[PDB]
């Protein structure tokens, strides 16, 4: 998961809320 | 060209449709043949009632079987007149209360929309699923003037609605 | 049909279980493949005394579960054998159907119902003793592929893991003797 | 009227306020053992303070005359004895007597009570909407701003009339009776503002009484709506829908089995994670699923909306037309199979006669009930699809587990941990998942225009591991599930492979008797799908097809008698 | 088809089977002005009098 | 945590209720760090009261992710019922402390009593407001506390009378 997972939104997102 | 009825049970109900029907005023050259469909077996009250009227006749199945509706000759048949059965009469919900009756003439629409068909309800409010396309054209066009009527203080708000005027439903 | 419909999720497949648990010690040759209304009820389709995998396998779905996984019940042992399925499985799929639009037409072409003219349909090749030829699913790509113009999905692997002699007899008759 | 009437009742009821707020103004304006009851009677009151008042005192008048003349229905002391017919002659005929009389001008009139009157201009005012009948949501916050005007027209009453009374004694401004009435009516009982005097001590005996009675039956109906907008309430907004993207779920009953299966996975995908999921559904809030939507991730996620989909009142709260998904689903485990199918079709009807753009996602139990939704975009029948793996599951071994793996989209971490060394692997090949891309656009089916499919399929596999299953041509919108060597590729040709993550996502892997075959006459439902399926020749009997009982033709009892190959 | 073969199931023709698509809007004027015009297929209702009397 | 969940309309996410609070009482703070003088004006901080219960709730409801805990969502759920309760005294407490200052002078204890017996509808009068904001404030108080506070205690007795009928746990 390179386009999802590794981002630096969702960096912050699976450590703040998911 | 033939009549055909739906019912649940024949009752003496259906005694009073046959005999403003068959009338004296009405030609003998334009009597329409009459088949009474029924869930149920008709009893002897029933049929020494309508035995004396002419060319009248009845048969068992119901509209969901098309094996039922192709022996009764529906495909020359001028009128179905699809009834509110008594069994389904009683409901807590207005949309089960007439479910099946809506859906079993849904397939009659598209298998035969040469057939003109006379439909009841119990309540009105079932009028929306009467008959049904991927059209969509009138569908919100006239609901939106029945809701506007609704509010201006109108008797005949469903008026408008397009089954009702041509005839095919009834409450 | 009639024990779809009831309050608790035990007493809806309550008599499908018990009659399969009969079948299952009966005929243990005999395949089965059973249906249930939810997946709650996978712990009872097989039953033992070995309880071996019983609890081990509840312990990570439990952990999967908790983790937020989809398919916590597919580690359960009767499932991943094929034995069990139910409704609620493929509800999954319509719900997938609005990423994917083809998403129902290629699962019903696999299922072999709205069969097109140029369409596929699923079969089973067993790897018997003469197919041991070939060791890797790679190498057996090759020649289902080049021979026979057919490719492969997946695997299913079964892995192992009068007065005085008549009375007598009867007393230590066991369990499986008297069944046969 | 809706239109005429409602003018006149604004019209009314603005009167009626302005005039309590000339009170404010006077009172704040004009200021000053035995008690001097003349601070209760005389209050000198400014001329255009009095003036307005008594302007606005014979329009009330007036228009209290003129509604009985329409409204006469044989009997004039049904109209007079009501309270609001009381409430107006207390008020309004003292202001008339003092335009006659000139020395009444500083003559006290308890104006105050029209707070009462215009209390009961709302309810007329409010009531004048239910024409249309149906408006449930609206009904429950109007009827709220009845139960909080009785509560401020209750105090205020309450304020203004001890304010008046202790200017005879310990003379109070307008603040410190407000002060003294709430600590009052809240059974506080401070005792730093007090009454001293004997008509004061008899008003606060009266008005703990009527608080003690009405405002407790006041405040917990105003809790019962409150809290039935929470259960029952809730509507999705325009300024909400126009901007964010929305879906909708119909459904009978939710539960915990259904609902975390479509959460899951609806917000697995990357794309669909801004989406807001909104609910329809009759019966009210679960005891388990308000866990659920209690939590952070969910919270903001899905808004659970009580209302059945049939109604065109419920669809405007979801606002359907504006969502990009309107879900239904057949109510499994129900008394009756035909009457829950037969819901789902008037709920398709019943959603795309109010909004068509909607692209419909339906679920049917029945098959023959697939026919009267087939409009709808995407169709999926349980029994159609259910007893097809079964059928497969006696040819191949376990199809019903194949399927389940793929539509159930999940990845990669799944029995890590787990010592064994199938069940890693079990859950790693349980991640994979049918995708979709064009031959020239994708980065797995570069080199592989010329060549055909089946070459392609070994080489993806070999190098990347990402199998194919078939293709969908240009033209044809039909899918093809593995074709031959025949099929060549093409540049935009939609080919459909098998993968743990999808390509777009995926860096990682780039970086690191005799038979005839023909169809059978007689389908028992409508939509039904024809396929040949090796017919018999001759058409066989009804006897025939059962075993136990041997006819004139095979007379076989058990099946192992017939001697049955395979 | 599906109509045709359940006929020949039963024994039946299926010769006048199309005679056939509908697409008409349809109401009821209940007393119009004598100026309003009749277009074709324009079913009255009419009160007839006794054939007896 | 707007970044990240960002879903169209930013006016859904300031005109909330934890967005206010915050904005009340960490922006001056930041307003200070630039402006010398104003170390000394009074900046409203009592009010994260509310903002740590809102962070309980959402603290707590990452426990639901195994779904079935029957016994823990009870008392993880009276736990709120308490803060609730508490952080309601200590934002009366300090708000009528505060104004208080203004004439006659209670201290933080006497303000405690003060509220407590105000919310309990037992009004002693031995401790008063005498100030125009301090009277204003304590009608406010009472308002919120006699709609408030009898729904949380009988929620709260609901959910402490519902674990002795349905919970119990045999421990280890």
């Amino acid at each position: 998961f390179y386009v999802n997972e590794n981002t630096f939104k969702e960096r912050l997102k699976l450590f703040f809320i998911k | 060209k033939l009549i055909i009825v739906s019912a649940e049970t024949a009752g003496n109900g259906l005694y009073n449709f046959i005999v403003p029907l068959r009338a004296y005023y009405r030609s003998r050259k334009e009597l329409n043949p009459i088949v009474l469909l029924l869930d149920n077996k008709p009893e002897h009250h029933f049929l020494e009632a309508i035995c004396c009227f002419p060319m009248v006749y009845y048969m068992e199945g119901t509209i969901d079987n098309l094996d039922s509706l192709l022996q009764c000759g529906i495909i020359y048949a001028d009128n179905l007149v699809v009834v509110d059965k008594e069994s389904t009469m009683s409901a807590e919900e207005d949309y089960m209360a007439d479910a099946k009756t809506i859906v079993n003439v849904q397939t009659m629409f598209r298998l035969f929309p040469s057939l003109s068909i006379i439909t009841e309800l119990t309540h009105p409010s079932n009028m929306r699923f009467m008959q049904f396309r991927a059209k969509d054209s009138y569908s919100l066009a006239l609901s939106k003037l029945e809701k506007k009527e609704r509010e201006n203080g109108s008797n005949l708000a469903f008026m408008f609605r397009l089954p009702f005027a041509a005839g095919r439903v009834f409450s | 049909e009639s024990t779809m419909s009831a309050e608790e999720d035990y007493m809806a497949d309550a008599k499908t279980i018990v009659n399969v648990q009969t079948m299952f010690r009966l005929f243990p040759s005999l395949s089965i493949i059973t249906e249930l209304t939810h997946p709650s009820n996978m712990r009872f389709m097989q039953f033992r005394a070995k309880d071996s995998y019983s609890l081990a396998l509840s312990k990570l779905e439990k952990k999967e579960r908790e983790n937020g996984s989809n398919l916590a019940f597919m580690f359960r042992l009767p499932f991943a054998a094929g034995r069990v399925f139910s409704i609620s499985m493929l509800d999954t799929l319509l719900y997938q159907s609005f990423v994917k639009d083809y998403m129902i037409t290629i699962t019903r072409l696999l299922l072999g119902l709205d069969t097109t003219p140029g369409s596929g349909y699923l079969c089973a090749m067993k790897i018997t003793e003469d197919d041991l030829w070939i060791r890797t699913y790679g190498r057996l790509f090759q020649k289902l592929c080049s021979s026979s113009a057919e490719i492969p999905i997946g695997i299913y692997r079964t892995e192992s893991h009068w007065i005085s002699q008549q009375r007598l007899s009867l007393y230590r008759r066991s369990e499986r003797q008297e069944l046969s | 009227n809706q239109r005429s009437s409602l003018r006149i009742r604004l019209f009314n009821f603005s009167l009626k306020l302005l005039t309590c707020l000339l009170y404010i103004v006077r009172v704040l304006l004009d200021n000053p053992t035995k008690i001097n009851w003349s601070h209760i009677f005389w209050v000198d009151r400014k001329l255009p303070l009095w003036a307005v008042q008594v302007s606005i005192a014979l329009i009330s008048f007036l228009e209290t005359m003129l509604l009985i003349y329409l409204s006469y229905k044989g009997n004039i002391w049904e109209q007079i004895f009501r309270i609001s017919f009381i409430l107006e002659m207390i008020n309004t005929v003292p202001f008339i007597i003092t335009i006659f009389w000139p020395p009444l001008r500083n003559l006290f009139i308890p104006v105050f009570l029209n707070c009462w009157l215009a209390k009961y201009a709302l309810e007329n005012m409010i009531n004048d909407l239910h024409r249309a009948i149906q408006r449930t949501q609206s009904a429950m916050f109007n009827q709220v701003l009845i139960l909080i005007c009785t509560l401020l027209c209750l105090v205020f009453t309450g304020t203004c009339g001890i304010q008046h009374l202790e200017r005879a004694g310990e003379k109070l401004s307008l603040f410190k009776s407000f002060y003294f009435c709430i600590v009052t009516f809240s059974t506080v009982g401070y005792g730093d503002v007090t009454p001293k005097i004997w008509p004061s001590q008899l008003l606060v005996v009266i008005m703990i009484c009527v608080a003690l009675v009405v405002l407790p039956l006041q405040f917990e109906e105003l809790v019962y709506l409150w809290m039935e907008r929470q259960k029952s309430g809730g509507n999705y907004s325009r300024h909400r829908a126009q901007t964010e993207k929305h879906v909708v779920l119909c459904v009978s009953s939710l539960k915990i089995d259904l609902l975390m299966d479509f959460l899951n996975e609806f917000y697995a995908h990357p794309r669909l994670q801004d989406y807001y999921v909104v609910i329809l559904c009759p019966t009210e809030m679960d005891i388990q699923v308000r866990r659920v939507l209690q939590i952070p991730l969910w919270s903001q996620r899905v808004i659970y909306l009580q209302g059945s989909a049939l109604k065109d009142q419920d669809l405007m709260r979801a606002k359907m037309d504006n969502g990009e998904a309107c879900f239904i689903l057949s109510s499994r485990n129900e008394v009756d199979r035909t009457a829950a199918d037969h819901q789902t079709i008037l709920r398709a009807w019943a959603v795309k006669d109010f909004a068509p753009n909607c692209p419909l996602y339906v679920q049917i139990l029945k098959p023959e009930n697939k026919f009267h939704v087939k409009f709808a975009d995407h169709v999926v029948c349980e029994e159609e699809c259910k007893y097809a793996m079964l059928a497969l599951n006696c040819v191949c071994p376990a199809t019903s587990t194949l399927i389940t793996l793929l539509v159930h989209t999940s990845r990669g971490q799944e029995g890590q941990e787990s010592p064994e060394q199938w069940q890693r692997m079990y859950g790693r090949c349980s991640g994979n998942e049918v995708y979709h891309i064009r031959m020239g656009d994708s980065k797995f089916f570069m080199e592989y225009e010329g060549k055909s499919f089946t070459y392609a399929a070994f080489h993806a596999h070999k190098k990347y591991g990402v199998c194919l299953i078939g293709i969908r041509r240009e033209e044809n919108k039909s899918i093809l599930l593995n074709p031959g060597p025949r099929h060549i590729m093409a540049a935009s040709d939609t080919c459909f492979y098998i993968n743990i993550t999808k390509e777009e996502n995926s860096a990682f892997i780039f970086k690191q008797v005799e038979y005839v075959k023909g169809y059978p006459p007689n389908s028992p439902y409508i939509g039904s799908s024809p396929t040949l399926c090796h017919l018999l020749p001759e058409k066989a009997p009804f006897c025939c097809l059962r075993l136990d009982k041997g006819c004139k033709h095979n007379s076989f009892e058990d099946a192992k008698a017939y001697g049955f190959k395979n | 088809e599906l109509v045709k073969n359940r006929m020949k199931h039963l024994g039946l023709p299926t010769t006048g089977y199309d005679e056939d698509h509908q697409n008409t809007l349809s109401y009821v004027l209940i007393n119009p002005p004598p100026d309003t015009r009749l277009e074709l297929n324009d079913i009255v209702y009419l009160i007839r009098s006794d054939p007896l009397a």
